[PDB]
């Protein structure tokens, strides 16, 4: 899933015209979580 | 943050002795002086890396947003 | 001067030899050449260490570029004769083949252990895979490398190197592309812990010290440097190879005109330690055979205008 | 072969070619002080010394001035031969001490 | 040969040679005549 | 205020307080050196600024107003005057100056 | 170049460009840190660039760093070497410095380099050694002679000068004469070199070379002495301990 | 990365006059627009002006008229 | 990589400042050797810097907002997320499918940070990274409204993590006001090695001392080398020593039992030529600390660019590529040279 | 004080003659001190 | 030298100088246009007649 | 006033490069 709640740390996702809060606490700040990508670095 | 792999001045691989230092300092109950020379830190450039290290990663780990507290 | 006047006087004399360090003397050679061997072993002798790190996923608390850097300083046990030299000219279509590269991989997830004894503290038995060591790097053969490296596999030379620390929910997943390189481009390719020399110290006594003062003369040195021969009771040099020269006698007013302190100036006591890839005696042959090839390559280029 | 390793300079060369000064690329005190020691043992070289014109960029200048018995370049190439026979003594003296250890 | 050159700026050079040494003495006092810049301001 | 200590063996707690009292007096003293000797140069330079040597070796103003009849009395540059009355040096090195 | 605050007119000079690789800061020589009053801990300097040929000829012929050796305040020099180069000339022009044949020619060529810039001869000329027997050595006062022999034009004779320095005769021992500096036809015979000679002091050696040979050979000798006291330091370096 | 505009003030284009080659605007095939420079003001009564393009000022917040009211219903 | 000092005062423990480390115990040689370290400049060993010596990292937070200019009652005029018309499709390489960037990407000056699809202009718009420094992206937060619904994600907060490696021009200091600029990074083969193989990390000039008179920095190098060898930390509160018990007679005595020189000197060879140096030189372990004011926040270059509108002159910049100044004091210097063509 | 020297000069109808090096920076001529102190003519034949 | 300055390669790219084309520099202004704006020595603009 | 006390119980922590603790 996309996002993560701040207060209770439960994964969730949102849609268009959907409320921006968690569904177990109603906290109003969501961290966009990290997915799998291919960033290249030089060691 | 975490123990560095290579010593800065000489280049000796020193990043693996950290848990074996905190074992010899806890279990066998030595000082800091015979413990370091037991691991084979004979200079004083590589000797200060184990001796004066502050393991500040253990405070950074408690702030974890991937598990409900 | 001639080479036969060098071949007769030159004398190597090995003191000890291990798989991690080496101590051997070089008598009767110039300082412009004994220093030329020291600068080659540090700077220009090739070795293997991971140059590129491709991050699939990292949600740990150590950020990416530090973790990419901490992988680069791990000494792999790959013989560097076994690979070949990457060409930094081509794009990725012809850059990495099965003969340039070695592919390493690392995949660790960490989650809670429900068999935790109550009130315990140590995360060896409070979490599952909480300490990411260096032995968790897995060798991945690509191409003909399954037949080539079938005898000896790619192991890091010191496996307990701590790379990260994890807590539940977190995961590391990367790939590393180890190549060849000399120590003059980055300090992770230098296949040597340290490599120095020192001229042999020379203690000569002028006035024959005797009695209780000679007993007070011996203790201003390491034990074993200065001896006192019985009979004549005069202080004599057992060996000055153990001298750790510190000028302790010159602090005393009643010894400052009996001893001069000097060197031998052609007696280079080398001391070579290895970082983990190669044998210490194999590096010194590689430094001699590079200065021979640095001359022979210069001997055949034409001299333009 | 390579045309860009060593090149003789024209602003500092005599007509008959008994005093010339080169410029080697990708060298330092590693070769430059080891080349300067074995050239000066040749008894026709009046003057020899290196100088690195800047430590940032990577060049190395050698100067050779002889008396007239030979050229500068023949004085250079006799040292490069004698350096190659000097590394071969140490390597041949080192296998003997490793094996007989 | 040690003469002045025509067209030179001696008006500027006179001002930057009274002012610029006067930076090295700024009111850092210990007959009784006025010293330093407050003499030079008068 | 007499401090009989030195910086090699260290000073006493009372002498440390007197020495910081005089060390601060230097830092405020530097804090006036910036702006006060800067208006002095501006008043001079704005007024002169055009006072140039003419081709008669006089020192004219910009609008033709005469100020001096020669530069300082002898038409001598200060940057070329240093070895003008060092007479023994011109004698000992006569041929190189010829 | 320019450095705020610009007090006197010799703080806006005109330099020739030398384009270096692999850095991000402007690089400056120590001889210009008398004019800008610069200290290398975070000082920032501007740099301008004239665009026509009129204002290009005037930053080379009127405002350059060669033409400004003496301020018009009183006439004293404001251009000369600093801290490590004054503590090296004391140790190199001392009586106790003896170089063999290899170390003599290495210090000469490492500073002079005839394949570019200034060497008014064609070859590199040397001097016969001081001690001839049993081991031919040179002295450190022949290195300053050989440097002044190659940068001076050949069709003018040497320089003659008697002067002093800041170290009295009592510090060396009895009967010494190392406080008197004597140049006889461009050859140092007596005395050691100090801040009074090749620093920013009046009536030294580089002030006299400015006055006999003109400004273009004054600011060449200042550069060549910069590199002789740099590579000499890198072989016989100079510390300052606790026991001092 | 471009910005549409005129063709060019010369016959030597068509283009969409791309953005800023530092200081002035440029066409695709090279020709720097001659001549105008990007303005900026580095430092009351609030007005309805929306200066965005190259530091020059634009008009009020009425768009093409009926489309905001046909699509709203 | 923070480190705790060896020579610490006793209020380092009772105030708890080992929780926030400031510096790193460097191995400092007091020597004039390179000729690049005169006038308050220092030399860092290159092959100690490339093992992470004083590696730093600067974070920086920008709040991407579109709830402004909204006139207190209007509908949600623009939304996050991708549209349905054409958009150049290399935006998808760096933006996720809701108009927010992928966590951990590598942004340069020109890459997008959010793609908000407008409605009153019917176009898939964009917002771009403005600063010229290549940064990553560490965290993105979705801030919701504290008031009622309004729920089309009007406020987002992005945090960029910027790498700061020790360059040439980066100020360092000791604990004694010896503030200096790193002037070159010296290769480790050219550094003066010791008789045990320890090349230094930082070479500082000996000419810095006798005008500043920092004799604390001479005793700190003895108490670090004596403290590293026997593995003890040293007390260095003021006013525990006096005239009779000086620290150089105390910290020198611990050095003599360890087999070193009583005055803190070491016999050290040269790196270029290979010969032994003349004097035994003076090394130690001095707790440094890395200053801010990196060189990357300082430089500035202009050829032609954005001007002012009233006077057609360049702007006051470093963020707008604006010219420097030629003041009223640099105008009076250009006349005094006699150059009236550099004045025009 | 700029208005004071301005109001005296307008009431006098004073022609400025552009001689000071601060007046030639306002108008934008070449200065008089130094290299702007003469004229350079060319010598064309025929 | 004493009369020099070390310009780093971030200033040696943005600073230009209008050097006109005559017969003696056409050998060098061709090599300086081909090098482009991001290789020193290069050039970053032309200007027609 | 009491002296800053001696740290007691020390031994040689620096040997020649090729020699060790047990040789001495
Ligand atoms: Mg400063
Ligand atoms: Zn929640
Ligand atoms: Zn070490
Ligand atoms: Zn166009």
């Amino acid at each position: 899933l996309k996002y993560i709640c701040a207060e209770c740390s439960s994964k969730l996702s949102l849609s268009r015209t959907d409320a921006v809060r968690c569904k177990d606490c109603g906290h109003r700040i969501l961290l966009k979580a990290r997915t799998k990508r291919l960033v290249q670095f030089e060691a | 943050m975490i123990v560095p792999v290579r010593c800065f001045s000489c280049g000796k691989v020193v990043g693996d002795k950290w848990e074996s230092y905190l074992n010899l300092l806890q279990e066998d109950e030595l000082d800091e002086g015979t413990a370091l020379s037991r691991l084979g830190l004979k200079r004083y450039c590589c000797r200060r890396m184990i001796l004066t290290h502050v393991d500040l990663i253990e405070k950074f780990l408690r702030y974890n947003p991937l598990e409900k507290r | 001067w001639n080479v036969e006047k060098f071949k007769k006087d030159f004398e190597v004399n090995i003191s000890s030899l291990d798989a991690r360090e080496a101590n051997f003397d070089l008598i009767n050679i110039d300082t412009s050449i004994a220093n030329a061997f020291r600068r080659i072993m540090i700077s220009e002798v090739p070795s293997v260490a991971a140059e590129y790190v491709y991050f699939f996923n990292n949600t740990s608390v150590i950020q990416d570029e530090v973790l990419a850097h901490r992988i680069g300083l791990v000494p792999l046990k790959v013989d560097p004769d076994m690979l070949t030299w990457v060409d930094s000219n081509l794009p990725d279509d012809e850059k990495f083949t099965d003969e340039n590269t070695i592919v390493l991989s690392l995949n660790v997830k960490c989650t809670r252990n429900p068999d935790a004894p109550k009130g315990s503290t140590d995360p060896k038995e409070l979490y599952n895979n909480a300490h990411v060591y260096a032995r968790d790097l897995k060798f991945e053969p690509q191409g003909r490398q399954s037949t080539t490296f079938a005898d000896c596999p790619v192991v890091p030379a010191d496996p307990d190197i701590l790379l990260a620390k994890l807590r539940p929910g977190q995961e590391i997943s990367l790939k590393a592309h180890c190549i060849l390189g000399i120590g003059g481009d980055h300090a992770k390719f230098s296949p040597v812990s340290t490599a120095s020399y020192r001229l042999l110290p020379q203690i000569n006594i002028l006035q024959p010290i005797k009695g209780e003062s000679a007993r007070r003369f011996q203790k201003c040195f390491p034990p074993g440097v200065i001896g006192i021969d019985e009979g004549s009771d005069e202080a004599y040099v057992k060996d000055a190879r153990k001298d750790t020269v510190s000028r302790e006698v010159l602090r005393y007013e009643e010894f400052a005109d009996k001893v001069k302190l000097g060197r031998v100036r052609n007696h280079f006591i080398f001391n070579v330690e290895s970082a983990g890839a190669m044998t210490p005696e194999e590096i010194f042959f590689k430094s001699v055979r590079i200065l021979k090839n640095k001359a022979e390559y210069l001997k055949n280029c034409p001299i333009t205008q | 072969p390579d045309r860009e390793k060593i090149k003789l300079l024209t602003q500092a060369t005599s007509e008959d070619g008994t005093s010339a000064s080169f410029q080697i690329v990708e060298e330092d005190h590693t070769l430059g002080n080891a080349l300067r020691y074995v050239i000066m043992k040749n008894p026709d070289v009046e003057f020899c010394g290196y100088s690195i014109p800047h430590p940032s960029e990577n060049l190395l200048n050698i100067r050779i001035q002889t008396y007239g018995e030979t050229t500068a370049v023949d004085a250079l190439q006799k040292g490069l031969k004698d350096l190659m026979d000097l590394c071969d003594v140490v390597e041949s003296k080192f296998t003997e001490k490793i094996k007989s250890m | 040969r040690s003469l002045i050159n025509p067209g030179e700026a001696v008006g500027i050079i006179a001002s930057q040679s009274v002012g610029e040494p006067s930076t090295q003495m700024t009111l850092n006092t210990f007959a009784n005549v006025t010293l330093g810049i407050p003499r030079l301001r008068e | 205020g007499y401090v009989k200590g030195r910086f090699y063996s260290g000073i006493k707690p009372q002498e440390y307080y007197f020495h910081c009292m005089a060390g601060r007096e230097g830092l405020i003293d530097t804090a006036v050196k910036t702006s006060r000797s800067g208006y002095l140069q501006r008043c001079l330079t704005k007024q002169l600024e055009g006072v140039h040597v003419s081709y008669d070796n006089s020192i004219r103003d910009a609008d033709g107003t005469l100020v001096q009849f020669m530069y300082g009395g002898d038409a001598i540059d200060i940057t070329k005057e240093s070895h003008m009355t060092q007479f023994e040096f011109c004698l000992d090195n006569y041929y190189a100056l010829l | 170049m320019n450095r705020q605050p610009t007090l006197h007119k010799a703080s806006m000079m005109g330099h020739k460009v030398r384009v270096l690789p692999n850095e991000k800061t402007l690089r400056l020589h120590y001889a210009n840190t008398g004019a800008y009053n610069a200290d290398f801990d975070g000082d920032e300097m501007n740099m301008h660039f004239p665009q026509n040929e009129n204002a290009r000829a005037e930053a080379l012929n009127l405002a350059n760093t060669d033409s400004q050796y003496l301020t018009p305040t009183s006439g004293s020099p404001v251009r000369g070497l600093i801290q490590d180069h004054i503590s090296a000339g004391v140790w190199l022009t001392s009586k106790d410095s003896f170089f063999t044949r290899e170390q003599y020619q290495q210090y000469i060529y490492g500073c002079i380099r005839p394949e570019d810039g200034h060497t008014t001869r064609s070859k590199i000329v040397t001097l016969p050694p001081t001690i001839f027997k049993p081991y031919p050595l040179w002295t450190g006062k022949q290195i300053i002679t050989t440097v002044l022999l190659n940068v001076t034009p050949p069709d003018m004779p040497g320089i003659n000068l008697i002067s002093k320095n800041k170290i009295k005769n009592e510090y060396w021992g009895k009967g010494s004469l190392e406080n008197e500096v004597l140049f006889k036809d461009g050859a140092l015979l007596c005395g050691i070199l100090d801040k009074s000679q090749y620093g920013a002091s009046k009536y030294g050696i580089v002030h006299s070379l400015h006055e006999v040979y003109g400004p273009e050979v004054a600011a060449k000798v200042l550069s060549v002495l910069g590199r002789l006291f740099t590579n000499y330091i890198t072989a016989t370096a100079f510390t300052c301990g606790m026991d001092d | 990365t471009f910005i549409r505009g005129p063709i060019c003030g010369t016959d030597n284009c068509p283009s969409r006059l791309w953005r800023i080659i530092d200081g002035r605007r440029t066409c695709q095939y090279g020709h720097v627009m001659e001549g105008d420079v990007e303005f900026n003001d580095d430092e009351t009564r609030r007005l309805n002006l929306t200066t965005n393009a190259t530091g020059s000022f634009q008009s009020s917040q009425l768009t093409n008229s009926q489309l905001l009211q046909q699509q709203q219903r | 990589t923070g480190q705790t000092p060896i020579v610490k005062a006793n209020l380092y423990d009772d105030y708890g400042m080992d929780n926030f480390p400031n510096g790193f115990n460097a191995v400092v040689a007091v020597i004039s050797y390179t000729g690049y370290d005169m006038d308050d400049a220092m030399i860092i060993n290159k092959s100690a810097d490339e093992r992470g010596f004083g590696y730093g990292t600067m974070y920086k937070t920008e709040k991407v907002d579109l709830a402004l200019n909204r006139n207190r009652g209007d509908p949600i005029t623009q939304h996050f997320g991708f549209g349905n018309d054409e958009w150049p499709k290399e935006w998808l390489e760096k933006l996720d499918e809701d108009g927010l960037p992928y966590i951990g990407t590598y942004v340069e000056e020109g890459d997008p940070i959010c793609a908000y699809f407008d409605d009153t202009l019917n176009k898939t718009k964009i917002k771009t990274y403005h600063s010229s420094e290549p940064a990553y992206i560490e965290e993105v937060n979705l801030i919701g409204d504290e008031s009622n619904k309004f729920q089309e994600l009007q406020t987002v907060s992005i945090k960029y993590r910027i790498r700061r490696t020790p360059q040439i021009g980066d100020k360092f200091s000791s604990r004694h006001g010896q503030k200096g600029v790193c002037s070159r990074k010296w290769p480790t083969i050219d550094m003066p090695f010791s008789e045990t193989g320890i090349q230094p990390d930082i070479i500082i000039n000996p000419h810095a001392f006798p005008s500043r008179m920092t004799i604390g920095m001479f005793v700190e190098s003895l108490a670090g080398k004596a403290g590293a060898l026997h593995g003890i930390a040293q007390d260095s509160t003021p006013w525990i020593f006096n005239e009779d018990d000086t620290p150089a007679d105390y910290f020198g005595e611990q050095l003599a039992k360890a087999g070193y020189n009583y005055h803190g000197n070491e016999p050290m060879y040269s790196g270029a030529t290979g010969e032994e140096l003349r004097a035994d030189i003076y090394v130690g372990v001095v707790y440094y600390q890395r200053l801010r004011h990196m060189v990357n926040d300082k430089f500035q270059v202009r050829s032609t660019g954005p001007v002012n509108s009233l006077t057609m002159q360049p702007v006051k910049g470093r963020k707008r590529h604006g010219g420097i100044r030629v003041g009223e004091m640099e105008r009076d210097a250009l006349i005094g040279h006699g150059t009236s063509f550099l004045l025009q | 004080t700029t208005c004071q020297f301005l109001t005296k000069a307008v009431l006098d109808n004073e022609r400025e003659q552009l001689d000071s090096p601060s007046a030639r920076i306002v108008v934008g001529k070449l200065n008089n001190v130094g290299t702007g102190s003469f004229d350079v003519l060319a010598k064309v034949p025929n | 030298e004493t009369n020099e300055i070390g310009v780093p390669p971030v200033f040696a790219v943005k600073l230009t100088y209008p050097e006109p084309v005559t017969a003696y520099n056409i050998a060098e202004l061709r090599q300086a246009v081909i090098n482009g704006p991001d290789k020193w020595p290069g050039a970053t603009q032309i200007q027609n007649e | 006033r009491k002296d800053v006390p001696k740290v007691e119980g020390l031994k040689l922590e620096h040997f020649a490069t090729g020699y060790d603790a047990e040789d001495f």
